[PDB]
C-alpha cells in the first residue's frame, strides 16, 4: 500500500523559511532517488531538486541554488526540502516525488500548499444559499454555501458530515481584489425531501483551525 | 536544459477517439528516461508511463506511450469520460529532470444546455455590510458560457466573478458559479437582480431574476 505523506508547509513571510517532510511507506525507498517538484496557482509543473538513492548526489533547478537543500533519511523513509530566502515566486504545491523509475501510479506525495505572504490566516465566513422556488423544479432543489473571505488557501467542504456527496459541487476559490479567497458548494437534491432532510455544510479552514458548520433552511 | 514542448496544448475528443500527446526534446533523452503523467484539477499527478513505453501500476491497457531521441507520444487509444486531464511529458534523463508545458485533454460530448438558479444574498450576510448574488449554471457542455448580470436592467461590468467546476467523470458535463458582489447600500438601492446566460445548447438565452426583499 504505497503512501507519500508531506507535512511542514503553510503559510510563511517573505524571507522565511520551511522544512517539508515527506514520510513514504509501500515500496523500498532507500532503492530510489527522489525529487521535488512544485506548482505555482494556475501554471504547470516544476522540477525542483533531487537526489540519489545514498543521497550523494543531488541535483537543483538555479532559481533556488544555495537556498534550498533536498536529504534524505533512509532509517525513517523519509525525504526532506529545506527552504530559505522565500520569495512570492516560490508560492506553489510542492509534491515530493519519486523517481519515474519505481514505475508506480500512485508515487508523489498529496501535495502541501506553500504561500509566500505577509498576510495573517483568516478563517471564512460561511452563509446559506437556500434553495426556494427559483431553485426548483422537476422534482430536485439546488442548495449551497457561500464560504467567504478567507486566507489562506485551502478550505474543505462537505455536507451532512460526508453523508451526502451525490449532486455535489464544490467549486474553485476565486480570490478577489481584497486579497482573501471565496468558494461556493451546492448541491442537489429531491425537493420532496426539504421538509424532512436537514442539510448542513461543514467548512474546515485548517490554515486557521476554524471549523463552521451551517444549516442551510429552505425558504417558502 | 533539456527543453521538452508538447503539443497540442488543449485537445477535445469523444469517448472512443484515439487521442494523441506529443512531446518534443531539444536535444536526444537517453535510455527512453522519459514519463508521462496524467494530472486532474487540484490533485496529485500519476504516473502513467515511465521509460518511454512502460504502463505504471494500475493503469489501464488504453494508455500507451511510445517515442525515442527527440519525439516521444502517449497514445489514449479508445478514450473513456474519465480521462480528462492534464497530462505533462518529463525526462529524467539528465538534471534538471524538466517537464513539458502539458497537454489539456478535454473530453467533447454532444451540446447539453445548462440549468440556471439564481440565489440572493442572505439576510446574515447582508448584516455586515456586502450583498453576494450568487448565479448557478447546472451541468453543461461546452464549458464556454457567457453570464451576464442586470440590475434594474443596467449591465454591469466588473463587479463579478467565475469558477467552473473539473467535467464530470461520468457524463462529462460543467457547471460554473457567477458572484456578483455589491455594497449592501448599493444593494438597497435597486429592485431587480438578474443573472443572464447565453450557451450554444440554448435556442435562446435565459434570465434568472428576483426582486430585492421578496
Ligand atoms: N542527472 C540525472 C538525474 O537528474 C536523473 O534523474 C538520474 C536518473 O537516471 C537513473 O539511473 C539510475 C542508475 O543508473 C537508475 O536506477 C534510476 O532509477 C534512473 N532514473 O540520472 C542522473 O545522472
Ligand atoms: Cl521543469
Amino acid at each position: 500500500e504505497v503512501q507519500l505523506v508531506e507535512s511542514g508547509g503553510g503559510l510563511v513571510q517573505p524571507g522565511g523559511s520551511l522544512r517539508l517532510s515527506c514520510a513514504v511507506s509501500g515500496f523500498p525507498f532507500s532503492s530510489y532517488w527522489m525529487s521535488w517538484v512544485r506548482q505555482a496557482p494556475g501554471k504547470g509543473l516544476e522540477w525542483v531538486a533531487n537526489i540519489k538513492e545514498d543521497g550523494s548526489e543531488k541535483y537543483y533547478v538555479d532559481s533556488v541554488k544555495g537556498r534550498f537543500t533536498i536529504s534524505r533519511d533512509n532509517a525513517k523513509n523519509s525525504l526532506y526540502l529545506q527552504m530559505n530566502s522565500l520569495r512570492a515566486e516560490d508560492t506553489a504545491v510542492y509534491y515530493c516525488a519519486t523517481d519515474p523509475d519505481v514505475g508506480l501510479s500512485d508515487s508523489w506525495g498529496q501535495g502541501t500548499l506553500v504561500t509566500v505572504s505577509s498576510a495573517s490566516t483568516k478563517g471564512p465566513s460561511v452563509f446559506p444559499l437556500a434553495p426556494s422556488s427559483k431553485s426548483t423544479s422537476g422534482g430536485t432543489a439546488a442548495l449551497g454555501c457561500l464560504v467567504k473571505d478567507y486566507f489562506p488557501e485551502p478550505v474543505t467542504v462537505s455536507w451532512n458530515s460526508g453523508a451526502l456527496t451525490s449532486g455535489v459541487h464544490t467549486f474553485p476559490a476565486v480570490l478577489q481584489s481584497s486579497g482573501l479567497y471565496s468558494l461556493s458548494s451546492v448541491v442537489t437534491v429531491p425537493s420532496s425531501s426539504l421538509g424532512t432532510q436537514t442539510y448542513i455544510c461543514n467548512v474546515n479552514h485548517k490554515p486557521s483551525n476554524t471549523k463552521v458548520d451551517k444549516k442551510v433552511e429552505p425558504k417558502s | 536544459e533539456i527543453v521538452l514542448t508538447q503539443s497540442p496544448g488543449t485537445l477535445s475528443l469523444s469517448p472512443g477517439d484515439r487521442a494523441t500527446h506529443s512531446c518534443r526534446a531539444s536535444q536526444s533523452v537517453s535510455r527512453s528516461y522519459l514519463a508521462w503523467y496524467q494530472q486532474k484539477p487540484g490533485q496529485t499527478p500519476r504516473l502513467f508511463i515511465y521509460g518511454a513505453s512502460n504502463r505504471a501500476t494500475g493503469i489501464p491497457d488504453r494508455f500507451s506511450g511510445s517515442g525515442s531521441g527527440t519525439y516521444f507520444t502517449l497514445t489514449i487509444s479508445r478514450l473513456e469520460p474519465e480521462d480528462f486531464a492534464v497530462y505533462y511529458c518529463q525526462q529524467y534523463d539528465s538534471a534538471p529532470d524538466t517537464f513539458g508545458q502539458g497537454t489539456r485533454l478535454e473530453i467533447k460530448r454532444t451540446v447539453a444546455a445548462p440549468s440556471v438558479f439564481i440565489f440572493p444574498p442572505s439576510d446574515e450576510q447582508l448584516k455586515s455590510g456586502t450583498a453576494s448574488v450568487v448565479c448557478l449554471l447546472n451541468n453543461f457542455y461546452p464549458r464556454e458560457a457567457k453570464v451576464q448580470w442586470k440590475v434594474d436592467n443596467a449591465l454591469q461590468s466588473g463587479n463579478s466573478q467565475e469558477s467552473v467546476t473539473e467535467q464530470d467523470s461520468k457524463d462529462s458535463t460543467y457547471s460554473l458559479s457567477s458572484t456578483l458582489t455589491l455594497s449592501k447600500a448599493d444593494y438597497e438601492k435597486h429592485k431587480v437582480y438578474a443573472c443572464e446566460v447565453t450557451h450554444q445548447g440554448l435556442s435562446s438565452p435565459v434570465t434568472k431574476s428576483f426582486n430585492r426583499g421578496e
